[PDB]
């Protein structure tokens, strides 16, 4: 796995130069945010579950796709889903820790939308959840880390097509 | 760095990180100004801190430099040293990260597999990179000096 | 079925089914002409056996349909009695098929998991199916009640 | 697995609709057969190695598909053919009991063609050998069996092309 | 053959042939030219050697050539012969190859699933290989003998 | 596995002829020239170390796919391609002493050319580290060998293109 400064290093030694000038400050601007990173983290790992709570109930409840034939119907789809869902802001959440989505990319995002086409699990829905979590987490966790859950928010969708 | 080794260790229990991995990461960060600090004397003088930790092994293992040892001629000689400086990078790197991965999979993960291929001594490969060491902590302050020398003492004792 | 899981169990030590498979089968689909009577009553009664089993509820729990409790406002309820014509349904399933995989597979893999992200009492669920078991029950002969009664009770039984 | 049952209800649980009208006959409809099912299948128990022996006699042996050459000349082909055709009975048989072909398609025909077509496994030959059981097995179980046995039968020669 | 044989083996040690393999494949291409000379023999004599060696077994089993038994007519005798046949061109072969894997892996992985079948005794079909012994034996040197002799021996042993 | 001696035979089995009149000379010739194999196979044997040093020396060092980018720089890279070497070393070495490229094709040359593509290796800087080997290995086992070690060599290579 890869953190924003495993990924200066990584990009500088394949040229071969010792730690460049602006890769000093990569990892000063890394180090500076660092604290908000385990802040906002504390936050949503306190809340994780009605951060998912919340999200369900403004995007997949009293729908069509969840009465007989939505393909979360079903009390073993159900929870099938909320177990996604629960992955998804576990994940979210390191990539912030880490500031590099290279943990999403590798445990995450790798033929996911295959399996999906597969089964018929509907992508479509699926990321309207996630995109409810973004806005139920960034309400909690504040602007500033809530804009950084964000984009690996947005990756893990982006990321589905 | 301690960030990338707790969400792995995190994702093997399945389970968000633990207040006290937290509490790591967080005194982590804070010893980064001075970790940059470190590794940029170091890049500033890693021309010199190589020449005299070069000499100061010829002449402990001659050996090493005359005829029928690895580095003979300026020709292997300034490879030999070129192996030297490749180290020297690499302490930088565990320095910023806090961590010693990353000199592992660059340059220890069959050190030894590749140099035997090439018939070089190994323990007079340690030698050069425990002189470094020295010239290297001779520019820093006390504690950035015990702190840097991990890295140093990390390498060597896989070189055997 | 038993036709079903047979076949199964039968596939799994790779043999034609034992004759007391058969025997099984056998004697299961002979059977038949009643668990469908079983079902086909508790299906046109469904609309009542729900309602009044509702009100037996309410009244054993009124936290369940009072402020701060799952089931408040006519929204609320509407659905909680939803829930509970969706197990009568899988009744009627598990009867016809003389198994209760169907209810395993369409409404208890996960009950519990589901529930707990909506927040709703499962003892409290299990209390409105029981009414149930009563309703329907009171319908049936003495004999084809005992049966049907078993696909009610398992289900509570997992409620928990 | 599903059998002619459980294939009801699925399709009614699909809809959400208690067992219909025609639901209740497709049950009693099979009900009505459950008999002679399990009576076929006994007698095909019985009999179930003699079955494949005249089958092969019929249209296996004494040809060119055993000599030198044929895929399944040599003492381990020759096994490995009869092995095939004992599973084609054995499952033929329970497809039958359960009144549908849900266990050929999940645990037959998936990939079969390949991996033949793959090994050089000579379909056509394969299902001469199967289409010659249907009458084999039709001439011991009688003719509604047989035409019961048959369908299931059919259904696993349809599906290697 | 051993060359054959022994690269399997070092392969799963992951190395080069010890020194006691290669001194066996070297010792081993020494007795080809003779190896030869008993397949070639028995290949000019098959014809025979099948032929009375087929009499030989219908003596001692009169029950495999008439009314009831598998061998019955011209129709099912002439086969039988053939199967003689087949096993006596298998022999050359693990001759040739001073090796027996070419006789399992063409005719004995599995004989016994497909005589079987054929509802064809095997103990009978085992006298008719050792009969074959006898009248190929015959025609060797007193060595030539005991080594082809290995041969024929291996197979019958499996046919029961 | 097949060596020049079971493939005559396995040629002739598949028709069902006894060996042949042809056939009873290749495994003479094979015979004939099993000794000068054995000798060699102890060679490269002996020296099968050097026999990778030298190649490297003379192909792969000192080069830009050494230094920083190249995708053999990394001290765990290295140690692979010399790794990788002694598999064709050892692999040329059997199929030789087997008179037959039967293993090569089977426990080698099996979709190593994908992974490659895949993982990046370079194709044709494994090839011309190989073409090393032959040279390097000719020297010290003979002419009459060598061209007995060559032809499997360039096996191994015309396996990746
Ligand atoms: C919820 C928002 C939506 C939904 C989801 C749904 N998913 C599945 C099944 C699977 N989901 C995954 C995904 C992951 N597994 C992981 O370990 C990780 C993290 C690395 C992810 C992202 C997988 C692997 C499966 C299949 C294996 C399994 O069951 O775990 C289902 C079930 C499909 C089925 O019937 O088998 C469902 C329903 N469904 C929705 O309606 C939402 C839009
Ligand atoms: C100097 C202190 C000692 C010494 C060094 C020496 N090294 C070589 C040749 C090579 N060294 C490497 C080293 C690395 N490659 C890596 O990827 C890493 C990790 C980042 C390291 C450390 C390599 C790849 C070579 C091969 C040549 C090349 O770079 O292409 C030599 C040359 C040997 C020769 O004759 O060719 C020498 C002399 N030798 C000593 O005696 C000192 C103790
Ligand atoms: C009534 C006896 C109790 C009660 C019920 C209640 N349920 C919900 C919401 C949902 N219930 C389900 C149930 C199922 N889905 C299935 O697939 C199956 C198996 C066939 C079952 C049983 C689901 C999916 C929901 C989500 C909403 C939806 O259908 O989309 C609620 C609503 C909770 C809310 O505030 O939103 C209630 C109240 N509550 C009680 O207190 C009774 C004990
Ligand atoms: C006989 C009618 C024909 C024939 C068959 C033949 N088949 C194979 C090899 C395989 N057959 C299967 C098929 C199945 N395996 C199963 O478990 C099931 C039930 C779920 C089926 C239908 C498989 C998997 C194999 C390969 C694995 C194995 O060996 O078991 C062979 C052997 C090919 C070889 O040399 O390896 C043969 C000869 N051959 C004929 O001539 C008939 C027309
Ligand atoms: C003679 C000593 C005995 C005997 C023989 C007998 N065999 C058959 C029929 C077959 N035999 C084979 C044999 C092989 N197939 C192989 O691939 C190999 C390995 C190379 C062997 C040995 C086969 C395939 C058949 C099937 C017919 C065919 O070839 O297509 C019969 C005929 C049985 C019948 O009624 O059809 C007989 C009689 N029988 C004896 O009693 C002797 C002891
Ligand atoms: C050396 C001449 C060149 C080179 C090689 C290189 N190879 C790999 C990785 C792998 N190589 C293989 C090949 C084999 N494995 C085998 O067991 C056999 C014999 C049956 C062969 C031929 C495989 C399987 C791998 C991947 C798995 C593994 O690591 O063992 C690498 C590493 C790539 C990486 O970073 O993971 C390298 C560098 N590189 C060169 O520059 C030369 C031209």
């Amino acid at each position: 796995m890869q953190d924003a400064i495993t990924a200066v290093i990584n990009a500088s030694d394949v040229q071969g130069k010792y730690l460049d000038t602006a890769a000093m400050e990569k990892l000063k601007a890394y180090f500076a945010t660092g604290e908000l990173r385990v802040r906002a983290a504390s936050v949503i790992s306190a809340n994780a579950a009605n951060i998912v709570k919340e999200a369900v109930a403004k995007s997949l409840l009293y729908s069509d796709i969840t009465r007989p034939g939505g393909n979360m119907y079903t009390t073993r789809r159900y929870a099938a889903c909320i177990r996604d869902l629960d992955y998804y802001l576990r994940y979210a959440t390191y990539a912030m820790l880490a500031g590099d989505p290279s943990i999403l990319d590798e445990r995450v995002l790798n033929g996911l939308k295959e399996t999906y086409n597969s089964l018929g699990v509907p992508i479509a829905a699926t990321v309207q959840a996630i995109q409810a979590m973004k806005e139920v987490t960034a309400s909690l966790v504040g602007a500033d880390a809530g804009k950084e859950m964000g984009i690996y928010f947005d990756y893990i969708c982006s990321g589905l097509s | 760095s301690v960030v990338t080794k707790s969400i792995v260790n995190a994702d093997a229990e399945a389970r968000y990180l633990s207040p006290g991995e937290l509490d790591r990461i967080k005194n982590f960060v804070s010893t980064g100004e001075r970790r940059l600090r470190i590794a940029q004397t170091l890049t500033e003088n890693r021309e010199r801190i190589v020449k005299q930790a070069g000499d100061q092994l010829f002449q402990k293992r001659p050996d090493v430099v005359s005829p029928g040892g690895n580095a003979y001629g300026e020709e292997m000689t300034a490879t030999c040293l070129r192996d030297l400086d490749y180290y020297l990078r690499l302490v930088t790197y565990g320095i910023v990260a806090g961590d010693v991965t990353p000199i592992e999979e660059i340059g220890l993960v069959g050190v030894r597999e590749m140099y035997n291929s090439l018939g070089t001594p190994i323990p007079a490969v340690a030698e050069g990179i425990r002189a470094m060491k020295n010239v290297a902590c001779s520019l820093l302050s006390a504690e950035d000096a015990a702190e840097a020398g991990s890295y140093f003492d990390f390498v060597i004792g896989a070189m055997q």
